[PDB]
């Protein structure tokens, strides 16, 4: 087996190699905003035939942000139907209420966790 | 042998406490723990919020609530009288064993180190420190507590008492109505001397 | 009968950890201490800075640093994964054993009190406190410290985590050019309900 | 069995610790109780003002004083030159038992973690935190502490120190001579790695 | 025995009941600003004849505001020789002082708890 | 043997006596400001002649203040070639810099510790 493939929310423990004798197992750790979720495998080894053992990266979800309800008198909505950072969270006030504080948040990563970019805003009377 | 700790078990099913009056029906979950270490007992303690009303304090800029717990001569729960409303008992995995509770005395605050009625030793019937409801946005939120160890009884059957209460009053709630979810304390542990057995 | 310690030893004499990642090779020198005491577990810990590099932080207006602790299905440290570069063990006077380690699940963070992958219960993963640097003119400068028991897993080995963070930022750094020395944090010691064996 | 306890017995008949200097007799009644817990030892100590002029300091905006603690190669408390004037002894009930303590070096704050005349570890030689002293009004007014580990001796005889000092400076003191009475600190627990037996 | 009698300063632990039967027993408890002094009883049974056993409330006595010295060159007095809440304090400077922060404080219960409406006055010179 | 010596870095434990018996021992202490270093002892006995045995205060080194390395294109040096209290710490900037913060500060005893009479200085371009 050459060099353990590589993946986008998963990443190699350990510097890699060029070559690796059979029998051998490398492992892999969620990246930096990716955390595990049980039962699919991080590692693998390399069989027989030079050619690591199927592997994914689909153990290691993204970081998400906090909850936010509907500001009252208004509709909060992720946008992206999702809180995981890279996504955005929209807020529209209902009809006779006017938002105020601006209406998009963006959860973004910083460091080792996902967070809004911002405060939701508020709706009142018009 | 797991009979130095006389605790409330790990995160019960049920909320096992109610600690608000303008309350009923237990709106919380109060986790308890008392080991015997030394002449000493290691109190560990915090709560989980469970009911809707409870959870919604954390949107309140000013704020106190107060779990008593009472213990009769033998170091036995009085559950009408107190906030915890479902007895401690030894430690069996991560939940209360179900028996007889050896030597429960042992684990009561001392009425030698800490008195009842004596108000030339009343400053000594207290424990303070802090904890910290960990809000939304991540920020460290700290809550002040105070415990009061058996100073005054409430009747004839009040043999030892603690009496823990949480409490914050600043500018801003920690929290606000979007936001908002369940209220929890982190554990705060303190140290008192021990009745005898 | 020390096997109710499973800790780094005192002092060690090259460093044990490795907490700056812009690093290679152990920077400092981290001690821990896991007592079993009742159906909790009493963490004791502080850090020796011994690379001239995270010695110099103390001449920084504001830091962070993180000491990343991950356990397996039988509470065996995670040396590749983990700041401790270097495994655990039970008292043998001031050092770490040499053998087996008896129950080692037993220090491990309980996953009924602290759960993995629950939103609903994050919040009861955290814990908090302060620590002091000494500094040179002898004045005692507060570190804040967070610490998150095994809330997220790294993959499929990590069966517990432990993770502190120390931090600072105020208008002064603690210290200064020419009587900065050595980083040290005081003892700091925190308690949770313990994975039972 | 409470050989794990040493420990000055629960609130003395009379004062046993001269905390000032300005004084002679026994000012105050200093209780403490260290534990053996693991490759640990847990210290529980806070202060009971007897003397009227203690007693007086509360109505003061900026005090401190200190209470030295010197014990020998075997662990005995050095009386003359120590504050606590009278010896420490294993639990029995709520008072000190009467004879040979069994494995005090066990309790003593040990040399290796704690060294002497090392001044590239001295930092490593302090532990902090805070008490409360409960005023009349109910407020709790927090006393600062610092903790001295054996770093100092005092002399041919001193092979273990412990040096407990509280401290404050505020804009207002904690009372007025009207409703000054006694001089209490609240239970300050704080922890060690203690020496081999 | 019909519904057990109440009291001022300690009442009915649990809700109260139409009709009892001999041998019950029924507890009371200090109220929310007293407390409990041995060895008087705070609990009682229904006897033979349906009338509850001799039972009072004197078990529980007030809280109390904390003790307060005369002030420097003048005199603090326990108007109502009681430092017990529902009362008053009184200050009268000596001859050749004035007093200043007036001179009644009111022990009042707040809460769970017994005190002074205010804080001690002080005497001056003249 | 009559009142044991008198020293300059360690007292007397307890109050002195004008005479004293033979196998009588006296024990000293670093003064406030010193402290121990092995071996030397800090106590004698009174030998048969009434003469007590030889005795130092050699064991008891003064407190000194914390270290000072060179601030940055400058120059610290121990005028009196030691850090022990009584003595002074001393600052010439380097050739095409000037000193700011005055340029002396005394290592003083203050209670039982002593501490730098103030904060070094810097060196700035010139
Ligand atoms: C998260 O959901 C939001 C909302 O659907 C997505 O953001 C929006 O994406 C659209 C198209 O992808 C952007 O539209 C562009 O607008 C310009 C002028 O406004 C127009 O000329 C272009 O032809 C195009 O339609 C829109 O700007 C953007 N909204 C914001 C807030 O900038 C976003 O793509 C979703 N994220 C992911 C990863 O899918
Ligand atoms: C606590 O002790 C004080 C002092 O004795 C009592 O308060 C005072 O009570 C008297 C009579 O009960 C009040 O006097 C009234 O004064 C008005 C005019 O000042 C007069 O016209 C009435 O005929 C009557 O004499 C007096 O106002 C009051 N003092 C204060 C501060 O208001 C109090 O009764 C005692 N408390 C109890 C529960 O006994
Ligand atoms: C610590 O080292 C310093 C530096 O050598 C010593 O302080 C300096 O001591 C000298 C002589 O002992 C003092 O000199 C005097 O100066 C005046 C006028 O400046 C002159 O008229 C006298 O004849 C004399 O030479 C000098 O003032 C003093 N420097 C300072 C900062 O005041 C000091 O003696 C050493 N300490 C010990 C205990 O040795
Ligand atoms: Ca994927
Ligand atoms: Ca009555
Ligand atoms: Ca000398």
């Amino acid at each position: 087996c050459e060099e353990p493939p590589t993946f986008e929310a998963m990443e190699l423990i350990g510097k890699p190699k060029p070559y690796y004798e059979i029998g051998e197992r490398v492992d892999y750790k969620c990246k930096k905003g990716y955390f595990y979720i049980p039962p699919l495998a991080t590692h693998t080894i390399c069989d027989r035939n030079h050619t690591w053992l199927p592997v994914s990266d689909d153990a290691c979800y993204r970081e998400t942000c906090p909850y936010i309800r509907d500001p009252l008198n208004g509709q909060a909505v992720p946008a992206n139907g999702t809180y995981e950072f890279g996504y955005q969270m929209h807020f529209i006030c209902n009809e006779g209420y006017y938002l105020i504080g601006e209406e998009i948040l963006y959860c973004e990563l910083k460091g080792s966790v996902a967070i809004w970019s911002g405060k939701p805003p508020i709706c009142e009377k018009v | 042998d797991n009979i130095n700790t006389l605790w409330t078990g790990v995160n019960p099913t049920e909320a096992n406490c109610q600690i608000m009056n303008s309350s009923e029906s237990n709106d919380c979950k109060l986790i308890l723990t008392l080991v015997k270490t030394g002449a000493l007992v290691t109190a560990f303690v915090y709560v989980i919020g469970v009911s809707n009303n409870f959870n919604m304090l954390t949107t309140h800029r000013n704020i106190n609530f107060t779990a008593e717990l009472f213990f009769d001569s033998t170091g036995n729960l009085l559950t009408r009288l107190s906030s915890l409303k479902t007895p401690l008992n030894h430690k069996s995995g991560q939940n209360m064993a179900t028996g007889a509770i050896t030597n429960a005395k042992g684990f009561m605050p001392s009425t030698t180190a800490y008195p009842f009625n004596d108000n030339s030793r009343e400053k000594e019937n207290y424990i303070y420190g802090t904890c910290y409801y960990t809000a939304s946005d991540r920020t460290a939120f700290p809550i002040d507590i105070s415990v009061m160890l058996n100073r005054r009884a409430i009747n004839d059957e009040t043999s030892y008492c603690i009496r823990i209460t949480w409490s914050w009053n600043t500018g801003d709630a920690p929290e606000v109505q979007t936001s908002a979810t369940t209220l929890v304390t982190s554990p705060f542990t303190f140290y008192y001397i021990r009745e005898d057995d």
